RNA sequence: ACCGCUGAAAGCAUCUAAGCGGGAAACCUUCUCCAAGAUCAGGUUUCUCACCCACUUGGUGGGAUAAGGCCCCCCGCAGA
RNA sequence: CUCGAUGUCGGCUCGUCGCAUCCUGGGGCUGGAGCAGGUCCCAAGGGUUGGGCUGUUCGCCCAUUAAAGCGGCACGCGAGC
């Protein structure tokens, strides 16, 4: 039997990845990795293990140009017509928080976990984040090996 | 322009430019101007 | 044969590369230029331009007239002079430089103020033909066909204000 | 502790621990050794294949109990067939001495 | 595989090693020193790094 | 700055206007009576100022609006409304116990007046959405007024959103704009609206300055 | 859509590859209205703040109330 | 598929979506003098009437009109007529 997920048995440490250059794909992976806690072997599918995530800089992610004028963002209104249609580039000049935070919370599982675990992702357009009360280390990404 | 999406030169002057996405011809005469799709 | 012309100056002024990106100050006042990273701009030890990148991949040659062009573009312009001559052919126009600005009027009320942009200049000779001029060709020209596609083109008089003609087309009449 | 090797699977045990391993060929009190895969005094491993047939692993069988009653009622569909057997995997209880 | 991300190599490769090194452990008991003993599973890992052959070919 | 005011209204009236006209005319008294508490747009990002009017005793209110008011400084009001400004504080346009009077509104400069509306009740598809409701003679069994249909039959196998029924309709704050003031009585408070305003007589009413012109 | 400037590859010509500009009742804005159950459940401000019992001191329940609100009652051009 | 029932046409009421656009918006060409006109491109936001004959969709017509779309949704809509 395991022993690693049980009672107040996990870890919270936490995590600040500068989004400065990445594309947002490998961003959403990493930071979708690091949120629901497979960076940690004390891991499972029923309980929160996992870091608080925080993305700064996402103001400058990289995404291809010839994307920010054409992938679309659609979000349906229920009311006959009221479909949203939205390119990531107005989206981007308006919320850039908004399409890095889509992009993870669409990585995770699609469960009630997935919610409780999305509570842990902060993003930020600009370097500075206000979660500095406690000791953010920054995780920056590293293929590994083979 | 006429849009005929099977784009040919019309007279010896048309040159079969392409211009972001559609191919469009010029002869420098709007006689035709065609472009196609 | 199209890398067979590295840029001269008269002037000899500010050629000189800061960091990827050109500028040149003299007879006029200064420009800039972004300049994509897989091009390559040096300088001639007599203090002249010289250009290259020894990348051949099909992009190299696309940027290499460009970037010749537009480099010429740039101090050549700042020293020799962009200004292009441009006809009003057809009936009634008589210019105002109110400022140092324009005023049209042709076959309708409501003679239009061509807004004076900053970096440009506006020039006349007569009252069917003017001119204008500035240190940035495609600021220029941009201007130029602002100028122009007033009065779309008619062929069956000619109401153009033309880039000193360069032939207008004519009618069927009736 | 030792990964010991029984009944085709591998149990994780140090000294003194019980373990609910196959039907092992044995009654009460008589003694069983049962070869290992990975032997560990927490920083020196044992790994080398030949160095792992000499660590023998052992322990008193005891209790030979039975699993739990497995109940299994097959049923398809429409079909109309139904199918129900059980099941009692006997076991034996296991302490190691190794 | 996650103790492995931790050890820098993937679970391909400590798989290939633990396997050409021949320690005939299972998935599981190889998890459960993975999660009690760190250290186990650190000598392990380099098991199968001293025990993959070259290179991508073979 | 966009120069409103609050106040009530008290009734419609006709006035003869200058080139010998009428005038259909709400009088609204948006009287002296409008004091403020102002919003900047650093502490909480509005740019917006608090005006205040009405009269109530102390006892008639309670504990946090009296503190917000004696905070303020001012003696307490029974409405207590809000104006956005700008994408500016300005810091002289306005001040905290500053008095308003229906005298801005410079008898010409349009107003849009805002205000909750008069409860048409819990009124069907007819008085709610003017359904020119189903026959009346020829054979029409029970479906007079009726709705009709909601929809198709297999597709939207449902009711799409916000399809018009029946629903108490009514009170939703209403904003008819360009409400040109006739006359401005700052000589006994009231303010003369060439138009009709939204709402119960006798009822808050948001006078603002127009933004059309 | 179309128009255009600068401009190569492809010593030219091109609205295009880098670049920039025009451009419509259509798209986001602007406006009117809902709206923090926006669980990401916001904010500015104001008000009340020992408050007594028993345990397993405590937490934990209870009880008492503060400010507040409700229920009763008189009503409404607010309303099933 | 439904026969131990999926109520058929037209009208009404209420819609709603598509673009293959009738109008309104921007355009290119025109064998487009001007008025216009004819054809092609983009464009769905609104709008797209009233009657006579017909159970009639289909039409024909009268008077307009900016124009008096062509379709989908069980030839939308009968626990709504």
């Amino acid at each position: 039997p395991t022993y690693a997920p049980k009672a107040g048995d996990t870890t919270r440490s936490w995590y600040v990845i500068d989004a400065t250059d990445v594309v947002l794909g490998r961003l959403a992976v990493a930071a979708a990795n690091l949120l629901r806690g497979k960076h940690k072997p004390t891991f499972a599918p029923n309980v929160d293990g996992g870091d608080f995530v925080i993305v700064i800089n996402a103001d400058k992610v990289a995404i291809s140009g010839d994307k920010l004028q054409h992938k679309m963002v659609y979000r349906h209104s229920g009311y006959p017509g009221g479909l949203h249609k939205r390119t990531i580039g107005e989206l981007m000049q308006r919320h850039p928080d908004r399409v890095v935070e889509k992009a993870i919370l669409g990585m995770l599982p699609k469960n009630r976990l997935s919610r409780q675990i999305q509570r842990k992702l902060r993003v930020y357009a600009g370097p500075e984040h206000p979660h500095s009360a406690q000791q953010p280390v920054p995780y920056e990404l590293k293929q590994v090996a083979q | 322009v006429k849009v005929n999406p099977s784009v040919k030169p019309i007279c010896d002057k048309c040159r079969l430019i392409r211009r972001h996405g559609r191919v469009m011809v010029i002869c420098s005469d709007p006689r035709h101007k065609q472009r196609q799709g | 044969r199209i890398g067979k012309q590295p840029i001269p100056v008269p002037a000899g002024v500010d050629v000189t590369i800061e960091g990827q990106s050109i500028s040149v100050k003299g007879p006029k006042g200064t420009l800039g230029l972004t300049v994509a990273e897989p091009i390559k701009v040096a300088r001639n030890d007599d203090g002249a331009i010289v250009v290259t990148r020894p990348d051949d991949e099909r992009r190299n040659r696309s940027l290499h007239g460009l970037s010749r062009t537009l480099v010429s573009n740039l101090v050549t312009g700042v020293t020799q002079g962009y200004t292009t001559k441009m006809e009003i052919f057809g009936v009634g126009y008589r210019v105002q430089l109110k400022g140092s600005n324009l005023e049209f009027a042709l076959g309708y009320s409501h003679p239009v103020v061509i807004e004076a942009p900053e970096g440009i200049t506006f020039a006349v000779q007569a009252p069917t033909k003017f001119t204008v001029s500035g240190i940035d060709k495609q600021k220029v020209g941009q201007i130029a066909a602002n100028i122009r596609r007033l009065r779309r083109p008619d062929p069956y008089k000619g109401k153009g204000v033309r880039y000193e003609g360069e032939q207008i087309r004519r009618k069927v009449g009736k | 502790y030792a990964i010991v090797k029984t009944g085709g699977k591998q149990y994780k045990v140090a000294v003194g621990d019980v373990v609910k391993v196959e039907k092992l060929e044995s009654e009460q009190g008589e003694k069983v050794s049962l070869p290992v895969a990975l032997v560990v005094d927490g920083a020196t491993v044992t790994t080398d294949a030949k160095a792992l047939a000499k660590v023998a692993v052992t322990g008193e069988v005891l209790g030979h109990t039975k699993g739990p009653k497995i109940r299994i009622h097959k049923f398809k569909n429409k079909t109309g067939y139904h199918k129900r057997q059980g099941h009692r995997q006997q076991l034996t209880v296991l302490k190691v001495t190794g | 595989n996650a103790a492995a991300r931790l050890n820098d190599i993937t679970y391909n490769r400590l798989i290939q090693g633990l396997k050409a090194a021949g320690v005939e452990v299972d998935r599981k008991n190889l998890a459960d020193i993975a999660i009690s003993d760190p250290a186990a599973f650190t000598a392990l890992v380099d098991v199968a790094r001293a025990a993959l052959p070259e290179d991508v070919n073979a | 700055a966009r120069k409103g005011i609050l106040g009530t209204k008290l009734g419609m009236t006709q006035v003869f206007d200058e080139s010998n006209r009428v005038v259909p005319v709400t009088v609204v008294k948006a009287g002296p009576n409008v004091v403020t508490r102002i919003r900047t747009p650093e502490r909480d990002g509005y740019s917006a100022v608090q005006l205040a009017y009405g009269e109530i005793s102390p006892r008639k209110v309670n504990k946090p609006l009296t503190g917000q008011y004696t905070a303020a400084g001012v003696n307490p009001r029974r409405y207590l409304a809000e104006l956005r400004l700008d994408d500016s504080d300005a810091a002289t346009e306005y001040q905290v116990g500053q008095e308003l009077t229906a005298e801005i509104f410079a008898d010409g400069s349009y107003v849009d007046v805002t205000g909750t509306s008069k409860g048409k009740g819990f009124a069907g598809t007819m008085k709610r959405h003017g359904f020119r409701g189903q026959g009346a003679s020829h054979g029409a069994q029970a479906v007079h007024r009726r709705p009709g249909s909601i929809g198709g039959c297999a597709t939207p196998a449902r009711v799409f959103k916000g399809t018009r029924m029946a629903g108490r309709m009514g009170n939703d704050r209403v904003t008819v704009l360009n409400l040109l003031v006739h006359k401005v009585d700052a000589e006994n408070g009231v303010l003369l609206i060439k138009g009709a305003v939204p709402g119960r007589t006798g009822g808050l009413v948001m006078v603002r300055s127009a933004i059309k012109r």
